[PDB]
């Protein structure tokens, strides 16, 4: 129950063929392809500078968030565990 | 091309050993969610069945 | 923390006032235009009825080997592979649930007839001992 | 592509810098000379406050192109937006059917134990009455 | 990850449906029992209006990563929107260099006519004086 | 119609009050976060100074065509490939217009040294004519 999306998706899976993305960016008409590699390499080297500036502080700050997210799930595992055993406990009598 | 390629790739493995612990840490956490979110949903069965 | 439609981690979460559930704005906006009601509770809901929520924002660390090249080629390819082979496999899971439904209800009704057949059998065997 | 005073297609789209909602230069200028105000918000506005004329400079014109680039990513988002909406409704029915499967299988083998009990009692009634 | 009222890591998060900003159930419950209001916006809120955080429904999610298609598309916006500002740094600096070149070549074109006349006049004064 | 920073059609435009210029909300914020100024007039401006302008009507979606989707992958590849060279060509031209400007400044100041010797040859001539 979807639009055009479903027709090309089911056709891609049935045929067993992924749609090719041509971004000759890597190889380099080649005067353009060459000039593409420079600007993205400069953007790359600027994109690696702002990461290294913070470095591991930005990563371990997100690692702490993932531990707050995890413990909340296992608290609900217990709350379900208790009420599940509590219902069975009433049935037993 | 090749200079900035050799720059960014060496810049990558500057980070890829730095983040690569945290990459492997986050993968170990993301598995542990996907371990639980079956048992979260498996518990969601065995409420309403029971 | 997640959206209650796609299974996302929303960038602009918005809560509906008829049923307290956080959706990502684009996906809830699309549902209201398709059919103006809340997706979960099936209650009357409009675009003006929604309330945008605020949080400390979500951060994704763009990988160390991040360029226009892998993002165009390798990463985007994997995303439409992972969408394709999952929903196809999910359509396979829905088909078997309906088949395994039919084996459940038939075996259930088969058991009902055994009980009804044995309910006439037992009490008349007990009655014969009384006689 | 519409002015917010008359409703005409603006040939010189100027905007007010208090509550911009693109007007046409002729109509907004006649509103300002009538009374120095913005027509929509009734805030203070003058003729010099208005930003007139088209903007393209040091930009190069790309008429909303079919084989461009930025809208291809927008289109990639729009098709994914459906992918998520489809996966949700498919999963709801997946788990909601599993509840019927689970409740049935449990209640089936539960109702199955009714027979095991019933059969052995029925059997006891036979030898009892037979031997009597 | 945090509760906005206390500042702790909430062990039972419940999101409000008026001024949502994930609150801890035990903290927000007492805030509602004090007065039926949301602590941030001071809009009316009851305990039934508050809603616990839940797994969406039946569609399975995965954590927010660089692979994920939507996160990859918002990445390519950052790429282009930053590169668009890189073009302004060179368009604006070009308008200063060409403006200084225009005034430089004009001062060169205004001066070299005076070098041509002095080379005429100093040689004409040597042609005149030497003959006498 | 055009934000005067990127060249896009703005999807949430905001106008600066120090200088009449409709910018895009994302781009003007990054500039203010770098340095509290306006990019055109260099006047002291802040984030609270900005007034979000409303443009509901102009929004017009591009419907590329029925166009095959695997081809739309290679279009976005080519368009990023083109913009990378359209940004490169515009920067080397800025460096050479400044470079050729610096060659004019040397000739400008070298010429006004050569006029001083030519004025002396005229001054020496006016003394000899008098005698």
């Amino acid at each position: 129950t979807d639009i055009m999306r479903n027709e090309f998706e089911r056709l891609a899976a049935r045929q067993p063929i992924e749609l090719l993305s041509m971004k000759r960016y890597e190889l380099p008409e080649c005067v353009n392809n060459s000039m593409a590699q420079l600007e993205h390499q400069a953007v790359r080297i600027e994109n690696l500078e702002l990461m290294s500036q913070h470095g591991c502080n930005a990563w371990k700050v997100y690692n702490e968030n993932l531990v707050h997210m995890i413990e909340h799930a296992q608290k609900e595992l217990q709350k379900l565990r208790k009420h599940i055993q509590d219902l069975n406990w009433q049935r037993k009598n | 091309m090749t200079t900035e390629a050799k720059r960014a790739a060496k810049m990558e493995k500057k980070m890829k050993i730095l983040l690569g612990g945290y990459q492997s840490r986050a993968m170990g956490l993301m598995k542990q969610l996907n371990d639980l979110w079956d048992q979260i949903e498996q518990a969601h069965l065995e409420l309403r069945t029971f | 923390l997640i959206c209650s439609i796609s299974n996302e981690v929303p960038e602009h979460p918005c809560v509906s006032p008829v049923s307290n559930h956080v959706y990502e704005r684009r996906l809830i906006e699309k549902y209201i235009a398709e059919n103006g009601t809340d997706p979960i509770n099936n209650q009357p809901l409009s675009e003006e009825q929604l309330i945008d929520i605020k949080v400390a924002h979500p951060i994704r660390p763009k990988p160390p080997s991040a360029t226009s090249i892998p993002a165009i080629l390798k990463a985007l390819q994997d995303e439409w592979d992972a969408v394709m082979l999952h929903s196809f496999t999910l359509r396979q899971q829905l088909q078997t649930t309906r088949q395994e439904l039919s084996h459940a209800l038939y075996q259930h009704d088969a058991a009902c007839r055994v009980i009804a057949r044995l309910t006439k059998e037992v009490t008349a065997a007990r009655e014969a001992l009384a006689t």
